[PDB]
């Protein structure tokens, strides 16, 4: 140490600056810790947390192409109507109807007048009822072919029901209203008001209610308002003494401006709104349908952005969005004012700058969170967060557009807000900093007027009545009936939505141009007297009804049982092949024209008789289900769980005997019934298009791409023993740069490597493919029957091949290949099928791990060539001397090959041939393909919110790339002469 | 995609393609993805099983179809399955690498009965019904053990 | 707050806000809870709010007309909530 | 290239996948001198490839597919697959001949 | 150079113990840095103080 | 290609830290990566570079040469160039032989 020392300080080498500098780096730690301890001690972990930011451009999601969405529409509502799921006695039909001709247009007519002029009525009554139908609407959408998109709701309008069992259950229902069916009822119902408040064919011929739907239908509805009455909605007056009082004349122009909307409908085309707390189950919601029913151009937001979210909104406006509507969906977390520059920014920014380049109409901040139990002594952490979001987020926003429209002049477009307000502020209580929230909100009316933004932003406030639902209201829903009991209105989420969206009419726009508008939606309940103490009596009361039944039932079902002292079916899960239903002989002769019976020579006509797969979703039965209804039935269920092996077959002593299903790993016994509940979510994350599994590919880790640099030797290294033959490999290599010495009491050789020799140092390399459609995992050959021995010969896709030979060859119901022996020769029994790259593992054995001297089969060559998993097939259960013709033809490989076996089979060299194609995903190819870009970037496919579910999207605006996939499919073809004679099914004509 | 939708647009206007009556069109790769060889095979028995059932999948990642594929008007792209009374004859197109086109017309099975006798109908749904309670147990016995 | 519209409400105005309305709360809050922890039920603290007649009349004057306008909620709380015993609410609408 | 030169790091062209495939030479044929959109169906058959490419050809044109077919076989010798067919024990050791 | 490598090998001593725990510790005060500017360009710098 | 020296490589533990040596930051992070505890990589403060010092017990790859017993080959006549028959240079090194 002391010479080691001396040394160092001869180096002018200081042995403790690492040590000085990692103590002054610990205290700056504590130093930004404590700063860090202070402000959370301070704001809160639920604020802290929440403040955190989730808005980003990349991840916009727009929705315009409803050119598309209305054929589909019209489709879906046509063979709904064929198939008997829709009758002339449903709204839906009518809803559907305005749906479509919302986005009417000339491709659309000729779409609707083909598919209706080709109906033949003679088919049933349901083909003649979609002909009617199909005419009628084929008709409205030629009358408003140039007319603009309108919302209108024909829903039928429900009341609120709660019932008590014998039992004491309590169910809550919403039925429909006995003297309001049509939204123009809602309307004179609401004009009328109530007691408290004193100071068509639809469902029997929808068809007929569809022929009135472009018909622009002589007393307004203010008229038949009584005097000394306030009516259910209406809008309010500020006095000269600054209160706001109910107004006759501007409460009449809001209904008169509502029953023209259930009438004729409203349009918003020409509309840009923005909406936040707009997620399923609320409000929002139906405020946004109704938007996109109408044409507006609508941004809406969501602080829980998902892969379900975004189908949700799709799916919404696949059904609503009218020509020229457009949905923009955006991450959005109200709570961070970052966010909200950010979103306003974006939506004011040029397209050129990445933003939609747009002007708001109209903004609607319907975010909220809720406080629930938390008095005046519990206001904290959380109750701060959403006070934040409620009011402090929504004047910065407010702001925020402001200031977007001032830097652009823009002085004569003003902004619409609808304020979700309160009735009641702090009487219900235990609702956190909700009521400040809501009270603080009300100061705009007078800002309007005392600042400088009036030109830039109306003010529209709307006082919410009592809505049922979801959001913050629900869980109220049993009292409901019991409050309306009073003469007071309770609304639906469509309700309120209806009157919310009668607030952006052209007049209430106008209006609140004019001045600040007051909305009041409260159905009367402000005249309840002490609501809170009357709700409590309400819950209370129904609450000791189901109570009190529930018990006294018990204890009198005690009793009879003391006094006195049905056997249920589970499903089995029971696969079926799914041979083709063959009909009778009359039938099938009434398809085909009747010339054709002997005009065919059926030895030149081809036939399909079995297909089968191996791919990411299992079998081509779990791939269809998957593929068509999106789900497994148990059948499904249980082979995917059989495939993946979760599941075994267990005969015998388990004591007790057993036979069934058994968890394969801890042998416990599984019912078919709990299959699902115990493996689908695992079923379900470990198939499809997924995250690469490193145990799949060999390791292959596409985060950490091994490779090796080549560097130069600076100097001598220390020496190594190795075998004498060893060392003369590496002395023949190196020369010079290497010095080998044999040890002469062991007869080993140590190996120097000198300065200037070359080496390889691995370096790891970071890939952006991660995803690839993977076979399921926990697939095994042997789960099959193939044996080891074959499993270890043989090259990953081989395996591939063989089992979907074996299964296609079990749908033709050939359950033993030489069977076709006893119709055809040997020689009549080809194999056409190929790969465009084939056994890549070989190669990779052959190219890499040779090189580098690990442990390769002596016959590594043969099992990459693509013709050897045709090889194996034919040795292992073929055993024909037919044709082989392999195809190579990279992505039509497959059809390449049906095409040769077509030829095959015509040309008189076979009867019977294998068709199909085969090619696994290896760590090369994915590179390969990865700096050809044909492949998805996944890293961009993040950036812009993308899961692993929804990278492969085929057609759409955004797709930037194919996804990486393996597997096999196999298909048998055939004469259908011999198809026929052998007496095995037929899937197809090819 | 483009390319495909401008070819399968061109075949059907060139033959006279009723106007109104454009083609429905099936993309598997979207749950699937794109093994490079075996993909006209899967596209095959998607066919096969869309002849048979009469329900044509829709693509459920088809959130907003591309702007630029609305002037193919012979091609019709849902989101959404949709379970028709009969489809009769399926098209599959496959564009390798390397300028490998190619494509298949398959054609529903009961076309095929029509040319034959009511007598080797019947022999022939006799076997083929004989034919399938082997396989159903031969299938069963294999799964389990 | 002076000359701080709409549009310019920022930290400051936050932190003011915070000051006069949500930190008064918490201050009500704390009494309650000692003397609730307490058992004293029958001595409450008169709480003496200093309201404002004009709530956004005059402008510029950042969150002082939402703070003085969600004072207001306790003469509600004060029925609706279980803190009565131990606090009293006594609004004064301050003069010029 | 893309099994051991990229594994080292070396230069290598892009899109050396597209170059190995057993249809790029037909696929070069076309794009340089015959430009026809005829019938293209590759074999792969080992040492019987240009037989079987005869086969396909003839059964193409009698098919009607094609009047005029390129048929033929190719391949070519390097390191690995000479060393291959060496722990095979196909091809001749030399130091015994 | 070369013989004190030599005699810190001998002793066991790692000579960059103290760089890697510094260079360590740069990482977490940055991330910690990280932390307290997001928060001070949510909550704004008169709240904060 | 020489038969008779074929070159493969060796996987070898280190027995004792390496002499550190030059790279780029990128190659540094890269040698971090693969190795981990078993490499350092520290700044050279005057240059931006980074010094890479592979550890105790670390992999690495010799080169090592191996004598094959297949020597002769059926070879297309040395000399020939696809020049010679007109086909130009930006093919030559698009495609394969
Ligand atoms: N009867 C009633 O319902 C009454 C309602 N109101 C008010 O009218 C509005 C109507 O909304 P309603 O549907 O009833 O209430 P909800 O609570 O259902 O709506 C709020 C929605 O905002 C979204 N959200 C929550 N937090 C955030 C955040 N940090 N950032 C962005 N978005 C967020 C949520 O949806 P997602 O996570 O999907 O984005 C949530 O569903 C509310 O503001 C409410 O206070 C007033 C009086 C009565």
């Amino acid at each position: 140490r002391q010479q080691l020392q001396v040394l160092a300080r001869y180096l002018k080498m200081d042995l403790d600056n690492g040590e000085r500098k990692f103590l002054k780096e610990k205290d700056t730690v504590a130093e930004l810790q404590a700063q860090l301890d202070y402000l959370n001690a301070e704001l809160g972990e639920f604020f802290v947390n929440g403040v955190a930011t989730s808005f980003s451009r990349k991840k916009a999601r727009t929705f315009d192409s409803s050119w598309n969405w209305a054929k589909q529409s019209l489709l879906s509502l046509y063979f709904e109507i064929i198939h008997g799921v829709l009758k002339n006695v449903d709204r839906e039909v009518v809803s559907e109807a305005i749906n479509i001709m919302n986005r009417s247009n000339d491709a659309l007519i000729k779409f609707m007048e083909y598919h209706i002029s080709n109906t033949d009525e003679t088919k049933g009554e349901n083909y003649q009822l979609v002909k009617t139908l199909g005419e009628q609407l084929i008709e409205n959408c030629k009358q408003v072919l140039d007319v603009d998109p309108v919302y209108k709701d024909v829903a039928k309008p429900t009341g609120p029901k709660t019932a008590i069992d014998k039992n004491g259950n309590i169910t809550y229902s919403e039925e429909p209203r006995e003297k309001v069916r049509k939204l123009s009822q809602y309307v004179q119902e609401m004009a009328l008001g109530g007691p408290i408040t004193k100071e068509d064919a639809l469902d029997k011929d929808s068809t007929k209610e569809v022929a009135s739907l472009p018909n622009k239908s002589s007393k307004t509805v203010s008229s038949t308002i009584p005097r000394e009455t306030i009516p259910f909605l209406h809008l309010r007056k500020k006095t000269p003494a600054g209160d706001w009082k109910y107004d006759r004349q501007l409460s009449s122009l809001f209904l008169d401006g509502l029953e023209k909307a259930a009438f004729n409908g409203v349009t918003f085309k020409d509309k840009y709104v923005l909406i936040t707390g707009a997620g399923k189950g609320s409000i929002g919601a139906e405020v946004l349908q109704g938007l996109l029913q109408g044409g507006a151009k609508v941004v809406v937001t969501t602080s829980r952005f998902s892969k379900q979210v975004t189908d949700y909104y799709q799916s919404i406006y696949a059904k609503y969005g009218a020509k020229g509507s457009t949905l923009i969906v955006v991450p959005f977390n109200q709570g961070s004012k970052q966010d909200v520059e950010a979103l306003i920014e974006f939506i004011y920014d040029t397209e050129k700058n990445g933003g939609l380049g747009w002007d708001l109409d109209a903004i609607i901040p319907f975010a909220a969170i809720p406080e629930q139990g938390i008095e005046l002594e519990h206001i904290d952490s959380k109750s701060e967060f959403a006070h934040r979001i409620m009011l402090t987020n929504i004047l910065r926003m407010m702001g925020c557009v402001k200031k977007q429209k001032s830097a652009r002049g823009i002085e004569t477009r003003p902004a619409q807000v609808i304020l979700p307000m309160s009735p009641n502020h702090g009487t219900f209580g235990g609702d956190g900093m909700y009521s400040e929230s809501k009270l603080s909100l009300e100061t705009l009316f007078n800002r309007w007027h005392s600042e400088s933004w009036a030109n830039q932003l109306t003010v529209c406030g709307a006082i919410i009545g009592w809505t049922r639902g979801t959001g913050l209201m629900s869980a109220n829903n049993i009292i409901a009936e019991g409050i309306e009991k009073m003469g007071v209105r309770t609304f639906s989420q469509k309700e309120m939505a209806f009157n919310l969206l009668g607030l952006l009419t052209p007049e209430v726009v106008e209006l609140c141009q004019k001045s600040p508008v007051m909305a009041d939606l409260n159905g009367g309940l402000q005249f309840v007297p002490e609501l809170k103490e009357f709700t409590a009596k309400l819950r209370k009361e129904l609450v000791e009804t189901s109570e009190v039944r529930k018990a006294v039932s018990i204890e009198t079902a005690l009793e009879h049982k003391v006094v006195n002292g049905q056997v249920e079916i589970q499903p089995r899960a029971n696969i079926q092949l799914d041979f083709p239903e063959l009909k009778p002989y009359k039938q099938v002769k009434q398809i085909a024209p009747a010339e054709l019976e002997g005009l065919l020579d059926l030895e030149r006509v081809i036939v399909v008789t079995g297909f089968a797969e191996v791919g990411p979703w299992g079998s081509a039965r779990t791939r269809w289900e998957m593929e068509a209804f999106g789900e497994f039935s148990l059948e499904g269920c249980v082979e995917m769980a059989w495939i993946m092996g979760f599941i075994s077959y267990h005969n015998g002593n388990l004591g007790r005997p057993y036979t069934g299903w058994v968890d394969s790993k801890t042998k416990e016994p599984v019912d078919d019934k709990d299959v699902k509940a115990k493996y689908e979510t695992s079923i379900l994350e470990h198939s499809g298009i997924r995250l690469i599994e490193p145990e799949l590919f060999n390791g292959y880790n596409p985060e950490k791409k091994e490779m090796i640099q080549e560097v130069i030797v600076e100097e001598d290294l220390e020496p190594f023993e190795a075998s004498k033959e060893t060392a003369e490999q590496f002395k023949h290599q190196h020369g010079d740069k290497v010095d080998i010495f044999e040890i002469p009491e062991t007869g080993e050789y140590s190996v120097k490597l000198l300065k200037g020799a070359t080496l390889y140092i691995p370096k790891a390399l970071r890939f952006d493919r991660l995803v690839a459609g993977q076979i399921p995992t926990g697939w095994n050959a042997k789960t099959y029957g193939i044996s080891d021995d074959i499993i270890s010969q043989v090259d990953p896709i081989t395996l591939f091949v063989l089992v979907s030979v074996v299964e296609a060859f079990i749908a033709s119901g050939i359950t033993d290949p030489y069977e076709m022996y006893k119709y055809v020769h040997v020689s009549e029994v080809g194999n056409c099928s190929g790969s465009g790259m084939g056994g890549v593992s070989a190669l990779r054995g052959m190219f890499k791990d040779r090189f580098k001297d690990e442990p390769v089969q002596n016959d590594i060559l043969q099992e990459s060539f693509i013709n050897t998993m045709s090889a194996w097939v034919n040795m292992l259960l073929i055993s024909s001397s037919g044709p082989i013709k392999t195809p190579v033809g990279a992505c039509a490989t497959s059809v390449e090959s049906v095409d040769i076996g077509v030829e095959t089979i015509l040309s008189g060299k076979a009867r019977i041939c294998i068709v199909g194609g085969y090619d696994d995903f290896q760590e090369e190819g994915s590179f390969e393909f990865g700096n050809m870009k044909a492949t998805s970037n996944t890293l961009e496919e993040f950036e812009h919110g993308r899961t692993p579910a929804e990278m492969s999207r085929p057609a759409t605006t955004t797709r930037n790339g194919f996804m990486e996939a393996q597997g096999a499919g196999i298909q048998i073809i055939m004469q259908a002469d011999l198809a026929l004679k052998m007496g095995v099914p037929i899937y197809g004509i090819v | 995609d483009k390319n495909e939708s401008a070819t399968i647009n061109e075949m059907m206007k060139h033959l006279g393609r009723s106007e109104g009556n454009p083609v429905i069109g099936v993309f598997q790769k979207f749950l699937t993805g794109h093994p490079k060889g075996a993909a006209g095979a899967w596209m095959m028995n998607g066919a096969l099983q869309i002849l048979n059932s009469g329900i044509i999948p829709g693509n459920r990642n088809a959130d907003n179809v591309d702007k630029i594929l609305e002037q193919f008007e012979y091609v019709l792209y849902p989101s959404k399955t949709l379970k028709t009374d009969g489809v009769r004859a399926v098209s599959i197109t496959s564009f390798g690498f390397g300028q490998k086109g190619g494509q298949a017309i398959v054609v529903h099975p009961d076309y095929l009965y029509g040319a034959i006798t009511e007598d080797r109908y019947n022999e022939y749904v006799a076997k083929v019904s004989a034919r399938e309670k082997s396989a159903y147990k031969f299938f069963h016995n294999g799964m389990i053990y």
